[PDB]
């Protein structure tokens, strides 16, 4: 029996406000940063226009799964990027050309009551008064996000055949950090259902807002190391955060079926992918001025 | 804080038994959380552990010293919450700890009558076996 | 036959690894932890960043093998280790 | 401007002297080379002045060392002297004239002098 | 010194000879500019001290009598001077850079003898 | 430059020459950081200036750019009075200029005069 004994540390929660601030990275002395301004970056390959900069642009350290809220906008159109094509084990990253503005509200009335009769009234009332603390519903506009989905399936036609249809399902299963969109506003971590958000299939030659429910969990699986944590109870005041959606992370299900109907699911789960989505076109270099070149020259 | 309490009486042990996570429950009971912590409505962590259907959490609470006939504002034992939603094994474990089958709430309903009302005869037969062997 | 000659002043770069200092325009008037980490650990931003564009250049980019992000990942780990502390934290430690 | 910026005007003395005396005294003059706001804001400006003096000195030393005379105050080079540049005796320039009037004489020619020295050093390295 | 790298080998060989000729905020940026300038000067003097071993000290273009294997260049070398730049050429001989420097230093050692 | 020199100072001088060769091949927190940065930059600038002064002195002696340079001044037994076999093994570099501190200036001047004589011979 291998001795795997967990260690836990309990310390009082600060319960403080938390907002991401855009930071920049600069090269130190003796080093430079190269930037590619080509729109068709492709991820891996040559870049035609490379310019040197002394600092990066505005990078917002945001942690979110299956979607990127605060980030840079695509310049010309939508590009997808992947390390390998049809490897079905590496994430596919999408930058949107236009921002999709998403707004989310949480009711702070805490006055929702139901007149229950019969046995179990106390437990029902306890469940209601607990669930009023932990319940949210976010808005997604259908008109703009459907147009961006129509753009991204048009961009996805090129990499996969364009003769067979593609389709979107919800998350496959696993940890709640991956299966639900986990994002924080005001220090409270929100797990948002995205099953109805990716619900439609797409076939070639093709004002209301869809609500998406979000349940609040006090126990999180932290992304730094593997383990569990517990935080402060949520603030009784209302929390509302208004932000774009700039990036999308998708895992493609590999298909051995002869029909070859491609299936795409929201993946995520690695924040290194999220910060690779914003540092995709930048490199750090050093200067080596001394070099050699053979030629037919005699000494003295 | 291990024994932190809000304005509504819920400690972290209540939410730990509610959300179905055994590691936070063990850690809290190791550090010295109240196994019989009661809120404004008289709910114990054994109530939330028994009603949702988490077996090991109920076992960890009972070997830490939780009350088996603990009463809430409405007089409901954890046996009533266990038999409320068709959890047979939680009822069996609570009678193995010694839950009262004759205990009534403020509505005068026993575990027998709410097992009959919910239409789960398999829990009712086990409760009848436990009442016969008392 | 051929002989080796040396040349100086040659514009050749090579990719490498170094520690990169963060830059953030933080005023620290608020008691926000993300703001105070930015004041304590980073400098303010460049007013006039010098942009030099090259006419002819050839460059192979590989951002999946990019190191730059590996340091910034541990930087954000330090950022939320100093910024947010949970009520209870657990990690497995196995012999 | 302390140090290297002081010795940029260090050899400016005896400028009106004899042409033959200054060239001997170059070696001697080169041998003779040796509260909150004050150290945060004021100090970086004198640091800028000192590093500008160092940058100018290394630029001048590199331009001197193009012609194979790195670290040499006085060096002899195999470039022949064209008679169109001076058309005067060697005696009268070193016995009568001064450095300022001589650079006033050869300010027209020193641009092609530097280029012909670079070409002669290139031809020396080629063979 | 990294500028004008778009030119080829034979053009850079000529242009290197052409190359031969709010207070806390301002202080913390000026100090990093000073780090850049001072480490540039220090790197120049360090490279000149390295080049003083090879006998080409202070000279931008130099020539040695150090033998060159045909396996390092693995190319006829006639067309590398007109259409091929420095950046590709440095990546051609990146694996074989230390051994030729070691060849230069001992070659200057019997040049002393 | 000067900071890296001082390590392994008391080792034997024969191995010290070789390790010398392979050496020379080569808001209060923010204010405190900037003031120690500008102190470090002043130290580096004065190190570069002292290196420039000593390199130009070697250029006066004719040894510019050479860390190890051979001269033609004959060694005088009255300067040191030490055997050649054990000086390179059983004596460090630090004790050597402690052993000659009154006599280094006449050696410096006679080396300068020998370089001037060699230049005059051309
Ligand atoms: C992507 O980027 C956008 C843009 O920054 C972010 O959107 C922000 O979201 C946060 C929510 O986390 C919003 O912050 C909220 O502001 C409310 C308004 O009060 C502000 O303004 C007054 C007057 O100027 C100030 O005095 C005050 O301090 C605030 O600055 C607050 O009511 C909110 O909570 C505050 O009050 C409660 C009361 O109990 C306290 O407990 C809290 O600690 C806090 O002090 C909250 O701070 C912010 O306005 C949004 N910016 C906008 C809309 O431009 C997204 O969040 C970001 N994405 C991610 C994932 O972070
Ligand atoms: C990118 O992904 C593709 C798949 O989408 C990879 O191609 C596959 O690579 C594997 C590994 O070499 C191949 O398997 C080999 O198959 C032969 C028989 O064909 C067998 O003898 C070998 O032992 C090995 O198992 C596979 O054939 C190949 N092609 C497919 C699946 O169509 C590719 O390697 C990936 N590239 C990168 C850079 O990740
Ligand atoms: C993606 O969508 C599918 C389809 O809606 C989801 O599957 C559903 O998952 C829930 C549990 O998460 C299932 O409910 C369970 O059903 C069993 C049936 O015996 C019941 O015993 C349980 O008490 C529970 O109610 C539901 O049946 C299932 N639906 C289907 C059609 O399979 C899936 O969860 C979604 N995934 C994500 C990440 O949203
Ligand atoms: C975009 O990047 C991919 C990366 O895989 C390039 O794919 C290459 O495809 C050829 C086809 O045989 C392979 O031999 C190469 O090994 C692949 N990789 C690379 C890095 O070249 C693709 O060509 C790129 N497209 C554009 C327009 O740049
Ligand atoms: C996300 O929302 C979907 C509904 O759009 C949830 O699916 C429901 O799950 C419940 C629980 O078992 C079932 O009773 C319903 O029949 C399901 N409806 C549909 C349309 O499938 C899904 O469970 C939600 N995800 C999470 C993690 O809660
Ligand atoms: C969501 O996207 C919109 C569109 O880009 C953002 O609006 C821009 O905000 C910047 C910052 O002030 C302005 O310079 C632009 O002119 C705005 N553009 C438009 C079209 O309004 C908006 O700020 C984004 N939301 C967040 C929270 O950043
Ligand atoms: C000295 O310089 C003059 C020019 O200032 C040279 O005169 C040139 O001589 C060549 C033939 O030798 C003529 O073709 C040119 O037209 C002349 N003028 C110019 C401006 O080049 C003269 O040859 C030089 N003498 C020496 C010995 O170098
Ligand atoms: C070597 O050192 C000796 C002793 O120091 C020198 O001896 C000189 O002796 C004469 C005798 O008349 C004195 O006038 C000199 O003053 C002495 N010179 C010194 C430096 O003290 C001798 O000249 C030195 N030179 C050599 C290489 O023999
Ligand atoms: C909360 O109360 C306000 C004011 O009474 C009301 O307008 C709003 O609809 C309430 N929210 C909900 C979800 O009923
Ligand atoms: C957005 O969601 C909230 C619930 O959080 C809901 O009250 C509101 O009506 C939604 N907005 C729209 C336009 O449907
Ligand atoms: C929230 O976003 C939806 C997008 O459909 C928009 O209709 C609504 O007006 C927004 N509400 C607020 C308060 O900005
Ligand atoms: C909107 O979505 C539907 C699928 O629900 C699709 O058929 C339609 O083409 C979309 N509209 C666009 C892309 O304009
Ligand atoms: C679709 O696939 C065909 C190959 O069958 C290709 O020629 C074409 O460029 C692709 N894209 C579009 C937009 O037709
Ligand atoms: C999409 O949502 C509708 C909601 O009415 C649901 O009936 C349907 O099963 C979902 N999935 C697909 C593939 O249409
Ligand atoms: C380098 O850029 C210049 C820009 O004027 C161009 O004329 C020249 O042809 C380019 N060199 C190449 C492509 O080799
Ligand atoms: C300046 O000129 C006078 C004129 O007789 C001369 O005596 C003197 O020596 C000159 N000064 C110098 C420094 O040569
Ligand atoms: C130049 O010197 C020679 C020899 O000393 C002499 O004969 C001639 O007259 C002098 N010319 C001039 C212009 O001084
Ligand atoms: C020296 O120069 C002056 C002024 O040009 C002149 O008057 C004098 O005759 C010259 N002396 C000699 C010996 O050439
Ligand atoms: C040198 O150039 C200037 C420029 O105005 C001119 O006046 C002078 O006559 C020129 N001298 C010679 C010797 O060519
Ligand atoms: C090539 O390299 C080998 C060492 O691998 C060396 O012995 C030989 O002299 C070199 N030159 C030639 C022309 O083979
Ligand atoms: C190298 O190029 C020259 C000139 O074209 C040619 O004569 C010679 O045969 C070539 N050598 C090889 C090995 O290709
Ligand atoms: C240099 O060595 C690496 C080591 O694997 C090799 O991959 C690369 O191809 C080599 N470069 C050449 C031979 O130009
Ligand atoms: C110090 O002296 C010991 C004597 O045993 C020797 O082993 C060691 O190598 C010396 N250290 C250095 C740095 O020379
Ligand atoms: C000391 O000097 C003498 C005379 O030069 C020499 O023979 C001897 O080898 C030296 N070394 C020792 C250890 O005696
Ligand atoms: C070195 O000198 C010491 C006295 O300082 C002496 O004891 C030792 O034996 C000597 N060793 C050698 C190698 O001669
Ligand atoms: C060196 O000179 C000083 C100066 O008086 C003297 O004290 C010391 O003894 C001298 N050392 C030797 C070895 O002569």
């Amino acid at each position: 029996l291998i001795n795997c004994n967990t260690s836990a540390i309990t310390q009082a929660c600060p319960k403080v406000s938390f907002e991401p601030i855009p930071i920049h990275y600069c090269a130190p002395a003796g080093f430079a940063i190269l930037k590619c301004k080509d729109k068709k970056f492709n991820g891996t390959g040559p870049c035609p226009s490379v310019s040197t900069v002394q600092c990066t642009h505005g990078i917002k350290p945001v942690v979110s799964t299956q979607l990127l809220l605060n980030g840079s906008l695509a310049e010309e159109e939508v590009m997808i990027r992947s390390e390998n094509i049809t490897n079905n084990a590496k994430n596919i990253l999408v930058q949107f050309n236009t921002p999709v503005q998403i707004n989310c509200t949480r009711p702070n009335n805490n006055t929702r009551k139901s007149i229950r009769i019969g046995p179990g009234q106390a437990f029902y009332a306890t469940g209601d008064i607990i669930g009023d603390i932990r319940q949210a519903h976010c808005n997604v506009s259908k008109a703009t996000w459907n147009e961006t989905l129509g753009k991204v399936v048009k961009q996805l036609r090129k990499h996969f055949g364009n003769n067979t249809i593609i389709r979107f399902a919800n998350s496959s299963g696993g940890d709640l950090e991956v299966t639900t969109h986990s994002f924080n506003c005001g220090g409270e971590f929100f797990y948002c259902n995205t099953s109805g958000l990716f619900n439609s299939t797409w076939i070639s030659n093709t004002n209301d807002s869809i609500t998406l429910p979000c349940r609040i969990k006090q126990i999180i699986n932290m992304w730094q190391r593997i383990g569990q944590a517990m935080y402060a109870p949520p603030i009784q005041g209302v929390i509302r955060c208004v932000s774009n959606i700039t990036g999308l992370i998708l895992t493609r299900d590999g298909g051995s079926t002869n029909s070859t109907t491609e299936t795409f699911r929201p993946g995520g789960g690695d924040m290194r992918d999220n910060w690779r989505s914003e540092l995709y076109k930048y490199k750090v270099v050093k200067i080596e001025p001394l070099g050699v070149a053979p030629t037919r020259c005699k000494r003295r | 804080d291990v024994n932190a309490v809000d304005v509504h009486g819920i400690t972290p042990l209540h939410l730990a038994a509610y959300f179905g996570h055994l590691e936070i429950v063990e850690v809290l009971l190791k550090t010295g959380a109240d196994v019989n912590a009661r809120d404004n409505r008289g709910i114990t962590p054994l109530h939330l552990a028994a009603a949702m259907g988490h077996l090991e959490i109920v076992e960890v609470l009972l070997k830490a010293g939780a009350d088996v006939n603990a009463f809430d504002e409405a007089g409901d034992t954890p046996l009533h919450l266990a038999a409320l939603k068709g959890h047979l094994e939680i009822v069996e474990v609570l009678l193995k700890h010694g839950a009262d089958v004759n205990a009534q709430d403020k509505f005068g309903k026993t575990a027998f009558d709410i097992s009959i009302d919910n239409g789960n005869e398999d829990i009712a037969e086990v409760l009848q076996k436990a009442a016969k062997l008392n | 036959n051929l002989w080796v000659t040396v040349y100086y002043g040659v514009p050749v770069w090579k990719d490498a690894e170094t520690t990169l200092f963060c830059a953030s325009d933080a005023k620290a008037y608020e008691t926000e932890k993300h703001n105070v980490w930015a004041t304590h650990a980073c400098v303010p931003t460049d007013p006039n960043p010098q942009e030099i564009h090259l006419e002819n250049v050839t460059e192979e980019f590989n951002m999946w093998k990019n190191n730059m992000v590996e340091q910034m990942h541990t930087d954000i780990i330090s950022l939320w280790d100093q910024s947010l502390k949970p009520c209870v934290k657990l990690t497995p430690l196995c012999v | 401007a302390v140090g290297i910026g002081a010795v940029f005007l260090g050899f400016l003395g005896a400028a009106g002297s004899t042409m033959g005396a200054a060239s001997m005294t170059l070696t001697v003059q080169a041998r003779n080379l040796l509260h909150l706001l004050k150290l945060t804001v004021w100090g970086i400006k004198q640091l800028q002045a000192r590093v500008l003096a160092v940058e100018r000195y290394l630029r001048d030393q590199q331009l001197l060392g193009i012609w194979g005379c790195s670290g040499k105050l006085i060096c002899c080079t195999n470039v022949p002297w064209n008679s169109s540049w001076s058309n005067r005796n060697l005696s009268e320039i070193w016995d009568n004239m001064t450095w300022l009037q001589w650079d006033k004489e050869i300010s027209n020619y020193t641009q092609i002098i530097y280029g012909l020295l670079e070409e002669s050093q290139n031809q020396q390295e080629k063979n």
